[PDB]
RNA sequence: GGGGAGUGAAAUAGAUCCUGAAACCGCAUGCAUACAAGCAGUGGGAGCACCUUUGUGGUGUGACUGCGUACCUUUUGUAUA
RNA sequence: AGUCGGCCUGCGCGGAAGAUGUAACGGGG
RNA sequence: GUCAGGUCGAGUAGACCAAGGCGCUUGAGAGAACUCUGCUGAAGGAACUAGGCAAAAUGGUACCGUAACUUCGGGAGAAGG
RNA sequence: GGGUAAGUUCCGACCUGCACGAAUGGCAUAAUGAUGGCGGCGCUGUCUCCAGCAGAGGCUCAGUGAAAUCGAAAUCGCUG
RNA sequence: CAUCUCAUCCUGGGGCUGAAGCAGGUCCCAAGGGUAUGGCUGUUCGCCAUUUAAAGAGGUACGCGAGCUGGGUUUAGAACGUCGUGAGACAGUUCGGUCCCUAUCUACCGUGGGCGCUGGAAAUUUGAGAGGAUCUGCUCCUAGUACGAGAGGACCAGAGUGGACGAACCUCUGGUGUACCGGUUGUGACGCCAGUCGCAUCGCCGGGUAGCUAUGUUCGGAAGGGAUAACCGCUGAAAGCAUCUAAGCGGGAAGCCUACCUCAAGAUAAGAUUUCCCUAGGACUUUAUGUCCUCUAAAGAGCCGUUCGAGACUAGGACGUUGAUAGGUUGGAUGUGGAAGCAUAGUGAUAUGUGAAGCUGACCAAUACUAAUUGCUCGUGAGGCUUGACU
């Protein structure tokens, strides 16, 4: 139910050795240089030489 | 023709081409070839279809009949070889495609109305 | 001794004469191309390697693609090894096929799969434990474990407890099984009884080896 | 398990799931054009697209089954007149899904769903 | 699938009308008794004058399930009670008469009077 | 909230404002560390790095190795679980 | 052609079966 | 403490609604074990267990019918149809 | 003795009452009791022996963010 | 939910017998597997009923309450008998009487990340080793033979069919199947009639496709080899004889090692085979798998996307347009059981026809209509030295 030692720092540590995050999947757009994440619009609404909401 | 094609190919190989078109509340005839040993012979199981399950070569068909004061229900595989012949003697007009109700009833109150042209 | 590499295909019913029914899996055997023979002076056993299927060119690495061009084969879907004795390596040789001839009706064989997977289980259905009472006081333990050992001696859980875990998906072996029928216009073997796996899975039939 | 199992759950009993699909799919067939979640935007392509199949054939019957699945007489009017012979000639495929980042309250990845032909 | 507790109809004339399964013979931990096994059973009714008393503890072999026997083609048959036959002793059946049809799992060399005198063998 | 600019002798004296310790938490550099069993040190000891020097020098680290079951209290007696 | 069986002693043999793992030389041997 | 509508209903019970008021201040996915809360379940039917615990079951209105015993009131909505 | 295949419980007896007994009342008693014991019909996942499915957690992601405990830990097994 | 011991309950192998046979008694070897269900009682036990091949004896905090229960016993209420003047008490009895903990470490069951493995990669593998499994009844035959006065009744060897247990699977038989079909009650709504939605446990009821599943279906514990235990020997001295033993040579068990199944090179001793990829220039010295700059970015891996009979997350499998990966569409199949509208018959409830119609999750097959991108990152530039062989 509870640790009978307190946990030294060294192994808290270890512990969180697989918590690093990863960066995203971007891609430049080259219909429009823009810089988004790959398969998704951008917040401009293009996608694919695609426009949604001109 | 939910399975494969292959599956397909090898279980209609084996399709009897010669059946009686019956439905659920059909009295009909079955006969049963039944093996004494040597001696092979006939045997007649008579009674109303409950139940007609339509899978091909999987297909099935229930018949209960009262026997003797006891009530029997006998599924037949429809291609089996042991179903020598279905023969229909009457039709009957029901309501639903499973007529399990019956097993419940017995007498006049399981009397199925006949169908007629 | 060497044998076929299929998919299970499904599942059937093989009428006899005599009116008995008889449940069969039908095996689908693309006939298999010999990609490989691994001897004493090479290797330091006998084997032949085979491949079956087919697996579109630019999902073969290089190295796989040279390795079947050294052969007369082309990409398979997978690469399966038999061991196998001399005199069973007569005319074997690479780029030969192995069909569905070599079984007879009857013959009796082992076929090998993988299992269906049904993920992380506990007791009950991993290793057969018996639930506790539904309901008489029962707290909120139906279907846990129970003890996992003993007091202070040993003092710890031993090896090989069975414990819930993951269940299914493994290499299995059936043992026994008869062959009901060769289409060899098809492609086909029909075995009587079940067989690991799920339709569409890979499955090896080999002849049995309790002989 | 859950093998060869079709259909979602999304945390809502099957009615609240049930009428937030015909609601989403009013919203479509009014819109055109809709900002979901990705897994909504996905399975709200088996509910929607039936729908146009069944428009694509004017009848009383099939109007009819129409307000039993829409249950908007608007989004009748809609599909029997406009989106109907819109989509004749095309084999499936009324709608398009377009992942679109994710939700600043939540974090939940978004989607675009528009229909093809529009604009 | 006859267990212990199950109540038997008696498909004879030996006197008794409910049996009550009390053991499954043939085999330690054997769970259920099919068509044609033999049963421990206890007699719960039985007719006034007769040579079954209730009480008594005696042999039965099945000859009705509800539960159905299988056939090699695939078929089921199934009955709408289950039923039992008083045996002897050494395991013989004690009936002159017997009552609803019986099914042919039965034709051995032990119950052939069971057959034999059946109205109808399935 | 901060960076400059400016004020001031001083702004890591900027208002959570004299000084600004420890526990505790970061980042940077050097060395060690992913075949090896325990109060974590101690005695020895290779190698590496940096300072310096022509050192039998200094500073950090410490492969490998012998020995080695915390402190207090209470007890006839405690690594004591 | 040596053989018989009585003692007294040195060192051995049997009598000698237990529960987590050799486990009654600390170990290798 | 007061008010309190509609359909059916003996009813202020209950189901669905009106006027009026709300969606209960984390969400999104996934759809493992296991836990909780439910639904269904072959054959059997208390073999469970300290114990039929819990569940299942019964259930309305009218009419017929209703035992022992009784303090003559009951029991009694006995039971059952 | 009865009840059950089988009854340390139950009911009916017997009387050898370790150690009942007459207003700290004795022996009965219709009705009544969320009262104790025992038996039966029905009914059942209570069980044989568990299977499937629904919702809520668990699990993953984003946000917020406890608790008891804690000499210090580079915190394996076995035999002693 | 176990795990061990053997002083063995069954099954296996033997000696002796007051062992004719069957069956026993007794001792030796043997721990592989197996080793009841109930009634009574809080019971452990015990008795009884009925089975079974057998219903072993023990250790494990009289194993196991941070796994469950709480019937007994041992809190507070109350009563009986008994003791006490009494408050109260018990060699006793009776009715009633709150069971907490989100798991840090070790252990264990699963499942990953990192790095290593003498350049890198993609596959396929060997097997040091580990685990699992290991049970047994009855019938037939030999043969009514051997044996026996009869009664009765075998060894050895063969065949079949069961129980329990385990595994896989879903063709069959069923269960479930709250996104499939239908019937029906109440109420509200869709302007209304008709039609058909919401809510009432999925409202209730009847069916039911896939998937999952057992009670369903198939399979398994086969045979063999080697070394042995008790035991039986052969030849044979010591000890002229005898003697299984000292030399020498044998037989011999469900036990041991293999054999069958699964895992397995983190087996740091890091194994093997096949195939694939990388062959640019300079400068500076710390003169060495040396440093920096320019050129290079391969085989392949990953991210990402469509997904899955794979799955907690992972991992694993398939595919990403030179594409059937998912959805949709089309066709089929299945399930339900006679749609709506109209017509007709009827006073109407309703019936019939049009038409086995309409609808039909998850299935099968086709089909680029929608979505799987034009990308990016990681991974380098022939792989130290010393000996020995061929060169
Ligand atoms: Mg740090
Ligand atoms: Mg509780
Ligand atoms: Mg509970
Ligand atoms: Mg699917
Ligand atoms: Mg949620
Ligand atoms: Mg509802
Ligand atoms: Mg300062
Ligand atoms: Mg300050
Ligand atoms: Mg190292
Ligand atoms: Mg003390
Ligand atoms: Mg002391
Ligand atoms: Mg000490
Ligand atoms: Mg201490
Ligand atoms: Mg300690
Ligand atoms: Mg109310
Ligand atoms: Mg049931
Ligand atoms: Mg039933
Ligand atoms: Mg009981
Ligand atoms: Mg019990
Ligand atoms: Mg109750
Ligand atoms: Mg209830
Ligand atoms: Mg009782
Ligand atoms: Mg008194
Ligand atoms: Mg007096
Ligand atoms: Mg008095
Ligand atoms: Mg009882
Ligand atoms: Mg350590
Ligand atoms: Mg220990
Ligand atoms: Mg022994
Ligand atoms: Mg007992
Ligand atoms: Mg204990
Ligand atoms: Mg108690
Ligand atoms: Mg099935
Ligand atoms: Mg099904
Ligand atoms: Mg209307
Ligand atoms: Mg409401
Ligand atoms: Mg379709
Ligand atoms: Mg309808």
């Amino acid at each position: 139910a509870v640790q009978q030692n307190r946990k030294s720092r060294s192994r808290r540590d270890m512990r969180r050795s697989h918590d690093a995050l990863t960066e995203n999947a971007l891609t430049v757009d080259q219909a429009t240089g823009e810089t988004h994440r790959r398969h998704h619009v951008t917040k401009d609404g293009f996608y694919r030489g695609r426009q949604l909401f001109a | 023709s939910g399975k494969h094609p292959l599956v397909q190919a090898i279980e209609n190989s084996q399709l009897k081409t010669d059946l009686p078109e019956f439905a659920p509340g059909d009295t009909v005839v079955v006969q049963v070839k039944v093996k004494e040993g040597d001696r092979e012979r006939l045997q007649a199981f008579e009674g109303v279809v409950i139940a007609k399950k339509n899978r091909g070569l999987n297909s099935a068909f229930t018949v209960r009949k009262i026997s003797s004061g006891v009530g029997v229900e006998r599924v037949f595989q429809t291609h089996s070889p042991v179903v020598a012949k279905i023969e229909v003697k009457r039709r009957g007009d029901v309501r639903r495609a499973k007529l399990y109700y019956l097993r419940d009833l017995s007498g006049k109150a399981a009397r199925i109305r006949e169908k007629l042209p | 001794a060497i044998g076929l590499v299929g998919r299970k295909c499904g599942m059937t019913r093989i009428f006899t004469d005599a009116g008995v029914s008889v449940p069969v899996t039908v095996i689908e055997v693309d006939p298999n191309r010999i990609t490989q023979i691994k001897t004493l002076e090479t290797d330091g056993y006998q084997a032949v390697q085979v491949t079956t299927g087919e697996r579109r060119e630019s999902r073969v690495t290089n190295a796989q693609k040279g390795h079947f061009a050294k052969a007369g084969v082309a990409a398979g879907r997978l690469v399966k090894e038999f061991r196998v004795t001399e005199a069973e390596l007569e005319g074997r040789e690479v780029g030969g096929t192995i069909g569905v001839d070599l079984f007879t009706v009857g013959q009796i064989v082992d076929v090998t799969g993988q299992s269906k997977g049904k993920g992380f289980q506990g007791g009950v259905k991993r290793w057969n434990f018996r639930t506790q009472d539904a309901t008489h006081g029962n707290s909120v333990s139906h279907r846990v474990l129970g003890s996992t050992g003993q007091n202070q001696t040993p003092g710890r859980v031993f090896k090989g407890k069975k414990m819930a875990g993951h269940l299914g998906d493994e290499r299995v072996t059936v043992q026994g099984l008869e062959i009901v029928s060769v289409d060899t216009e098809r492609s086909v073997l029909v075995v009587k009884g079940a067989i690991p796996g799920a339709t569409g899975g890979d499955v090896i039939v080999r002849p049995t080896i309790k002989a | 398990m859950r093998h060869r199992n079709s259909g979602v759950k999304l945390g809502r009993t099957s009615s609240h799931r049930k009428a937030m699909f015909q609601n989403l799919a009013n919203s479509l067939f009014e819109h055109e054009l809709i900002k979901t979640t990705l897994p909504k935007a996905k399975e709200l392509r088996r509910v929607a697209e039936p729908l146009i199949t069944l428009a694509k054939n004017d009848t009383v019957a099939n109007r009819r089954l129409a307000f039993a699945r829409t249950r908007n007489a608007a989004t009748v009017g809609k599909l029997f007149t406009v989106l109907g012979p819109r989509y004749k000639e095309r084999n499936g495929g009324y709608l398009r899904v377009l992942k679109a980042g994710f939700r600043a309250g939540d974090a939940a990845p978004m989607a675009y769903v528009e229909l093809v032909d529009r604009e | 699938m006859i267990q212990t507790e199950t109540m038997l109809d008696v498909a004879d004339n030996s006197g008794a009308r409910r049996v009550q399964c009390i053991k499954v013979l043939g085999g330690s931990h054997r769970r259920y008794a099919s068509v044609g096994d033999i049963i421990k059973v206890t007699v719960k009714e039985a007719i006034p004058r007769a040579r079954v008393k209730k009480g008594d503890v005696m042999n039965a072999v099945v000859v009705r399930t509800k539960f159905g026997i299988r056939r090699p083609d695939g078929s089921v048959i199934r009955f709408d009670d289950n039923a039992a036959v008083i045996l002897n002793n050494n395991k013989a059946p004690i009936a002159t008469r017997i009552f609803g049809p019986v099914t042919r799992e039965l034709r051995t060399e032990q119950f052939m009077k069971i057959i034999s005198l059946a109205p109808e063998v399935l």
